[PDB]
């Protein structure tokens, strides 16, 4: 779903 | 003398890499995700070749970020494996592996792979 | 409290991993290749999740070895990305990337990949 | 003449690989997941070296499964890249990449990596 | 109906990918290395998702080239795992694994990894 | 979450 | 040393 | 050819 490495 | 790795590097997607290359081969510093607030800051440690080939293309290095800080914990770690290339188009070419701790290892979403190019200025 | 990562780990091919997991998420120690002499010893640094999920399968970590010591220099760096799993069959499941500095990055023999399972006793 | 690849291979986690190696380098056949029912069966196509080195360790090959059949569609594809090694301990050593179509490519859960060892008999 | 994958794709380093996507999920065609002569042409086979998500980012696919033709044999195979993304900036985003047959699998130069972006026009 | 390649 | 995938 | 990670 979500992970800080790929955050916008 | 003079590694050219020390300083601030930017990937192509808004993330920041702040590193000091010590005399000894140590990499230390901070990985900042694209959100670029306090919550987005993570310790990084790694190693580099403190005596690269004089002919060679570049300086081998790698580093690890465990995705835990004072604010949040994604229970995971990324390693970047790559090479610094100097010149007016200075670059760190990397491939990365992201492993999640929580996930049964030989199941879905255990280890992700991708690549990142770091440059001295943002895109 | 009590990571279970600190100590000596063996891969399946004769290599040794001697690490201390600090309170803070630091990994430090020594990687010893299968030859197991002075020449075979390399610094390792990395990170781990110092607060893993209580439900979870494991503890995310990674580390880097730059293949340079007082004796020799292979102008390269390997990163291991993986997960510690505790119990009487304690394990570190990893995948690795080996990058050579010398090699033009988008040529042959730039970045190798493989996997290593570490256990508390040799095979 | 005589590739030794044609037939049924088993990975260590319950999955089955049924392949024919044609004279020409073609791999064709069926990948069956551990569930081992009709829903679990997927087409595979790939290539292999139809003239390996006589000294060499093995026969290079690769194949792809797109995770869509008459029953279900996981909107993804895995590629296995590896080497057949013959003898009474016959093996296909592989590393794999699983890409999801749906996922924005430079986001979380785009491409997974792992490894599989195939043998002529189950574990 | 209408995959948008059929046709000629170019990577960023001079290589060419000529493929037909069949109704059924088949990929067939020819990989041409940057040298772009008869010697540079190799069969490719793979699979793709013939029914991608309507919301989704893209179409999962993969293919294999065994590096043997009528002219030469590099005793190796590459697999590309990726996703087709349509629109006026049409792309195939891939990661690849190159395995050599000859190489003892858990030695140096067994499996290489990298990435390739394919576009409808050269750089 | 789930994927056929890893099914039990 | 050399491999067709990376040829100039 | 050779690399310490894979040495016998
Ligand atoms: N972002
Ligand atoms: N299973
Ligand atoms: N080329
Ligand atoms: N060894």
């Amino acid at each position: 779903w979500s992970h800080p490495q790929f955050e916008k | 003398m003079e590694a050219g790795i020390t300083g601030t590097w930017y990937n192509q997607l808004g993330s920041t890499f702040i590193v000091t290359a010590g005399a000894d081969g140590a990499l230390t510093g901070t990985y900042v995700t694209a959100r670029g607030n306090a919550e987005s800051r993570y310790v990084l440690t790694g190693r580099y070749d403190s005596a690269p080939a004089t002919d060679g293309s570049g300086t081998a290095l790698g580093w690890t970020v465990a995705w835990k800080n004072n604010y949040r914990n994604a229970h995971s770690a990324t390693t970047w494996s790559g090479q610094y290339v100097g010149g007016a188009e200075a670059r760190i070419n990397t491939q990365w592996l992201l492993t999640s701790g929580t996930t049964e290892y030989n199941a879905f979403m255990s280890t992700l792979v991708g690549h990142d190019t770091f440059t001295k200025v943002k895109p």
